[PDB]
RNA sequence: GAAAGCGGCUCUCUGGCCUGUAACUGACACUGAGGCUCGAAAGCGUGGGGAGCAAACAGGAUUAGAUACCCUGGUAGUCCACGCCGUAAACGAUGAGUGCUAGAUGUAGGGAGCUAUAAGUUCUCUGUAUCGCAGCUAACGCAAUAAGCACUCCGCCUGGG
RNA sequence: GGUGCAUGGUUGUCGUCAGCUCGUGUCGUGAGAUGUUGGGUUAAGUCCCGCAACGAGCGCAACCCCUAUUGUUAGUUGCCA
C-alpha cells in the first residue's frame, strides 16, 4: 500500500518474518481501499522470552487503530496479532460497510376506604378541602360536608 | 377498665378497609361489607380490645419507656397528645429504616437535634452571615424531618405501638430484632399473628386513633 | 499525578522558610543557606531534626533554628548546637546564631512520627500496625484530618503496597489545607520505603495577606 | 467475650471498572463450651477488621442446645443446600469423633463425643448452617415429659 | 382431543367428559415391561390437480467476494385420493394413578338456591391463567391444573468428548 | 554503565471526570444489594424525594491569586487637573 514504518525497537530487523508481516498486511491489502499508513513497532527482551511485544499502527484514510500485543514467541506475536488484525477487520466489516444499520381530572375519588358522614367533618379537615370526598359509611351511598359561609358545619348533600 | 364499642361506633374504629386484598386468616372478626367499607359488630372485638385494656396497664406499671407511631395521615396529632400524656416521645413522621441497631444514627440525631441546636440557641446563630441559613436548612429542616424525639429516651422502649404495620413493615422487623413487644391498630389489610394485639381500626375517620390511643396512653398515665 | 499540599503552601500561601529579603544575592545567600540547612539536618546525626529557618538579616544573618526537644538535642546542657554553631562559624565565617525552640508536641509532627516510624521500619516493624499505631496516636491527639503513605520494595518487589488507616478529612483539592506533611525514602537491601504524613490539626492556611 | 475458634479467611472479590478490588471475608465460631455456639463473618479488607466483623456477627445467632450431660438429645440432621450433617449420639467421652468444621462445634457446645460425618458438601458456609439446623431439630426429654402431655418414664 | 392437532357453510355416524345421581353391579380398581395402535414436519410410491407461494438454479445489486439477506423470476415441493418412514424444543427440556390443603384471583357449562313488579347475587365440578400461605430448591422459581406433603405402575440418569 | 514488568521519589495520561468510595446497619447461603435507587436542576452524588437506611469522605462546586466599582495613601526617580 502507500507507506509503512517498520521498526524493531529492541532487536535488529530481519525480513523473512518481516516479509510475513508484509504479506499478512498484504491481506490488509486484500481488505484495503487506501492503505494510507502503517507502522511496525516491536519489542522483545531478555530472560528467555518472558514476553513478546509487537505493534503496528493503522492510520487508514478514515480510521486509525494500533496493535501492541503479545505472545511468548515474537513469531507467534506476528502470527496471532496479525491474525488479530484480520479478525479486527472482521470486526470492521459492519463498522466500515454498514453505514446503514437498517381542567378537572376525569377520574373517580382518589381515596380508597369509605368514611361516614360524621367523619366528613374530619375528612374535610383531613386533606384540606371544604368538601369531603368520602363514600358515606353511615348514609347508604355518598355524602359530603361542605362549609357554609355563615361559619357552621355545611353539607354539600344531595341527601 | 373498658371504654367499649357502645361508644366506639361512629368515630371509625371497628371497620375494615375497601373490600379487596383482605386476609383469609383474620375473617372470624370482620364480617360484613357495604358502601365501600367493612363494618365490625360487637361480638369479639369488645373483649379483644379489653385484652389491650388489661395489658397496656400491665406493661405501663413497671416503669418502662413506651413508644407510639402515628405516621398515617389522620393519626399524627393523637401520637403527639398521647406522647405528651404518656410521657415518652412520639413518632409522627414517615418512618426511617435503620433506627434501633445503628447507634450513631439516632445518637447523632440527638446531638444535632439538640446539641448542635444549642449553637442555634446560643451565640453562633447571630455571629455567622447568610451561609448559616442553609445550615439552618439542615437544622430548621433536617431536625423536624429527622426529628425522632428520641433524646428523652436512653434505652429501648417496652411497647412499639403503630397505626399500621401493613404500611409500616420496617420497624415491625426492627422490633422483632432484639425482643421489644409491640402494640398496633391492625385492620383487615394485615395478618397480625406476629403483632401482639388485634385492634381492628383504620385511620382516616374522625376519632379512632383518638379513642384507642387515648385510653392506651391513659393506661400509661396510671402506669406512671 | 497528585498535588503536593505544602508544595502549594510553603512558598507564598505559607510564608517562607527563607523568611527574609535581599536585593541582589537573594538566591545566593538563600541557596547557600539551604546548603547550610542541609548541614544542620545532617549534623544533627545524633539528634532529632524538627524544622529550621536560617535567615539573612540587617546584621547580614540571623539563623533561625528549631529543635524537637531542648533537653536532648541542644547538648549535654545546650552546647551541641552552640559548639556546632561555632563550628558553623568555622564553616561559613559569620556571626552565627542559635535558636533553642522545641517544636511543640512532635507526636503531631510529620517529621518525627513518620520518620521515627520509618526508622522503626528500619528496625522491621509490622507496618500496618505501625500505621494504626502512629496515626492512632496523633488522631488520638487531635489531627482533624490525618493520613500517611508507605511504599513497597520488599527484597525485590513491586512499587508500593496499600496503606491502611490512611483516613481523615484532608480536603487537598480545596484551598483550606493546614497540613504538617512529610515524606521519606528508607534505603535498604530489601528496597526503599516512602513515608508521607498528612497531619491536619489546623484548618486554615493562607499566610499571604497584610495591611 | 466467648471461647474462640476461627474457621477460615475466605476468598471473594469486588470487580471494579478499571480492575480488581481485593475483597476480604472470614468466618469464625465462638461460644463457651456449654451448648452455646455462635459464628461470625468478616466482609472487610484486612484480618483484624474481619475479627471486628467476626465478633459483630459472632455476637449474635448464639443459642443453646439442650445438652443432656455432654451428649446429644438424639440423632439429628442438618440440611441447608449441600451442608448435610447427620449427628449421632453414641458412647461418649472417648474421642471427639467429628469433622473439622464441627469438632469446633461440639468443643464450643461441650459434647463429650459425637459420631458426625457429613454428606452433601464440605462447604463450610453450609456446614455451619446445617450445624445450626442439626441443633435445631432437637426436641428434649423435658418436653416429651411436658409438651407431649404426659411425664413419660423413658426419661421421667 | 392422550397428544399430534383441530375454524366458510350444511348433512352423515362418531367417540369423550362434566353436572346431577345409589336405579344397579358389588372393588369389577390403578396401572403397565412385552406386544399393539396413533402420530408432527418434510420426503419417498402411484395417479391427478395444477392459482398463489416457494427448494434447485438463473439474472441484478452486494462487496474483496456472494453460491446468502433484497429484487426479478423460477424447478422440485406445497393441494387431492392412495401407501411409508417413526424421527420434531414431543415442550412446560415438568411420566401415570389417586389423597391432603391459606387465599387474591380468569372463564365455560351444568347443578342448586338467588335478586324480583323486568335487575343480580351465593354455593357446587371438571377447565385453563396471574399473584402469592405453608412447604419448597444451587438459585431461578412452583404452589391447586404444587418444582409441598404420601403411596402403586413404569421408565431414565451416572464426568466430559 | 547495565538492570525503571527489580529500585524509591518525581513523573504524563485518561479526566478539570462527576463520578468514585468507605463506616454503621439491614437483607441475601454467598459474593452481592445500602449510601449510589430518588424529583427536577446543575457544571456538580448540585439538592431532594420516596427510600434500609444513616453518616463520613474523595470531590467540580467552597476557600488562593489576577483583572473588572469605590473610599483610606498624595509626590518618589513616576501624576500637573
Amino acid at each position: 500500500m502507500i507507506k509503512f514504518n517498520i521498526r524493531g525497537e529492541n532487536v535488529e530487523v530481519t525480513d523473512a518474518i518481516r516479509a510475513y508481516v508484509e504479506d499478512k498486511i498484504g491481506k490488509l491489502d486484500k481488505y484495503f481501499n487506501d492503505g494510507h499508513e502503517v507502522t511496525a513497532y516491536v519489542n522483545l527482551k531478555v530472560y528467555t522470552e518472558k514476553r513478546a511485544k509487537v505493534e503496528v499502527t493503522l492510520p487508514a484514510k478514515n480510521v486509525t487503530l494500533r496493535a501492541e500485543d503479545t505472545s511468548q514467541d515474537m513469531y507467534s506475536s506476528i502470527d496471532f496479532v496479525e491474525e488479530k488484525l484480520e479478525r479486527q477487520i472482521r470486526k470492521y466489516k459492519t463498522r466500515m460497510n454498514r453505514k446503514p444499520r437498517n381542567d378537572i381530572v376525569r377520574t373517580k375519588h382518589v381515596a380508597l376506604k369509605p368514611m361516614d358522614a360524621e367523619e366528613a367533618v374530619l375528612q374535610m379537615d383531613m386533606l384540606g378541602h371544604d368538601f369531603y370526598v368520602f363514600t358515606d359509611a353511615d348514609s347508604n351511598g355518598t355524602h359530603v360536608v361542605y362549609r357554609r359561609t355563615d361559619g357552621r358545619y355545611g353539607l354539600i348533600e344531595t341527601e | 377498665s373498658v371504654i367499649s364499642m357502645k361508644q366506639l361506633l361512629e368515630a371509625g374504629v371497628h371497620f375494615g378497609h375497601q373490600t379487596r386484598r383482605w386476609n383469609p386468616k383474620m375473617k372470624p372478626y370482620i364480617f360484613t361489607e357495604r358502601n365501600g367499607i367493612h363494618v365490625i359488630d360487637l361480638q369479639k372485638t369488645v373483649k379483644l380490645v379489653d385484652d389491650a385494656y388489661n395489658y397496656v396497664k400491665n406493661a405501663s406499671q413497671e416503669g418502662a419507656v413506651v413508644l407510639f407511631v402515628g405516621t398515617k395521615k389522620q393519626a399524627a396529632e393523637a401520637v403527639k397528645e398521647e406522647a405528651l400524656r404518656a410521657g415518652q416521645y412520639y413518632v409522627n413522621h414517615r418512618w426511617l429504616g435503620g433506627m434501633l441497631t445503628n447507634w450513631n444514627t439516632i445518637q447523632t440525631r440527638v446531638t444535632r437535634l439538640k446539641e448542635i441546636n444549642k449553637m442555634e440557641e446560643e451565640g453562633t446563630f447571630e455571629v455567622l452571615p447568610k451561609k448559616e441559613v442553609v445550615l439552618l436548612n439542615k437544622e430548621r429542616e433536617r431536625l423536624e424531618k429527622f426529628i425522632g424525639g428520641i433524646a428523652d429516651m436512653p434505652r429501648i422502649p417496652d411497647v412499639m405501638y403503630i397505626v399500621d404495620p401493613h404500611a409500616e413493615q420496617i420497624a415491625v422487623k426492627e422490633a422483632k430484632t432484639l425482643g421489644i413487644p409491640v402494640v398496633a391498630m391492625v385492620d383487615t389489610n394485615a395478618d397480625p399473628e406476629p403483632i401482639d394485639v388485634v385492634i381492628p381500626a383504620n385511620d382516616d375517620a374522625i376519632r379512632a386513633v383518638k379513642l384507642i390511643t387515648a385510653k392506651m396512653a391513659d393506661a400509661i398515665i396510671e402506669g406512671r | 499525578q497528585k498535588v503536593h499540599p505544602i508544595g502549594m503552601r510553603v512558598g507564598v500561601i505559607r510564608d517562607w522558610d527563607a523568611k527574609w529579603y535581599a536585593e541582589k544575592e537573594y538566591a545566593d545567600y538563600l541557596h547557600e543557606d539551604l546548603a547550610i540547612r542541609q548541614l544542620i539536618q545532617t549534623k544533627l546525626a545524633d539528634a532529632s531534626v524538627s524544622l529550621i529557618e536560617t535567615e539573612r538579616a540587617i546584621n547580614k544573618v540571623i539563623v533561625t533554628l528549631h529543635t524537637a526537644k531542648p533537653g536532648m538535642v541542644i547538648g549535654k546542657s545546650g552546647a551541641n548546637v552552640d559548639a556546632l554553631r561555632a563550628e558553623l562559624n568555622k564553616l561559613t565565617g559569620k556571626q552565627v546564631h542559635i535558636n533553642i525552640v522545641e517544636i511543640k508536641k512532635p507526636d503531631l509532627d510529620a517529621h518525627l512520627v513518620g520518620e521515627g516510624i520509618a526508622k522503626q521500619l528500619e528496625a522491621r516493624i509490622a507496618f500496618r500496625r505501625a500505621q494504626k499505631q502512629a496515626i492512632q496516636r496523633a488522631m488520638r491527639a487531635g489531627a482533624k484530618g490525618i493520613k500517611t503513605q508507605v511504599s513497597g520494595r520488599l527484597n525485590g518487589a513491586d512499587i508500593a503496597r496499600a496503606e491502611g488507616y490512611s483516613e481523615g478529612t484532608v480536603p487537598l483539592h480545596t484551598l483550606r489545607a493546614d497540613i504538617d506533611y512529610a515524606w521519606e525514602e528508607a534505603d535498604t537491601t530489601y528496597g526503599k520505603l516512602g513515608v508521607k504524613v498528612w497531619i491536619y490539626r489546623g484548618e486554615v492556611l493562607p499566610t499571604k495577606k497584610s495591611v | 467475650e466467648f471461647e474462640e475458634r476461627v474457621v477460615s479467611i475466605n476468598r471473594v472479590t469486588k470487580v471494579v471498572k478499571g480492575g480488581r478490588r481485593l475483597r476480604f471475608a472470614a468466618l469464625v465460631v465462638v461460644g463457651d463450651r456449654n451448648g452455646r455456639v455462635g459464628f461470625g463473618t468478616g466482609k472487610a479488607q484486612e484480618v483484624p477488621e474481619a475479627i471486628r466483623k467476626a465478633i459483630e456477627a459472632a455476637k449474635k445467632n448464639l443459642i443453646t442446645v439442650p445438652m443432656v450431660g455432654t451428649t446429644l438429645p438424639h440423632e439429628a440432621l442438618g440440611v441447608f443446600g449441600g451442608g448435610k450433617i447427620l449427628l449421632k449420639p453414641a458412647v461418649e467421652g472417648a474421642g471427639v469423633a467429628a469433622g473439622g468444621a464441627v469438632r469446633a462445634v461440639l468443643e464450643l457446645a461441650g459434647v463429650a463425643d459425637v459420631t458426625s460425618k457429613s454428606l452433601g458438601s464440605n462447604t463450610p458456609i453450609n456446614v455451619v448452617r446445617a450445624t445450626v439446623d442439626g441443633l435445631t431439630q432437637l426436641k428434649r426429654a423435658e418436653e416429651v415429659a411436658a409438651l407431649r402431655g404426659k411425664s413419660v418414664s423413658d426419661f421421667a
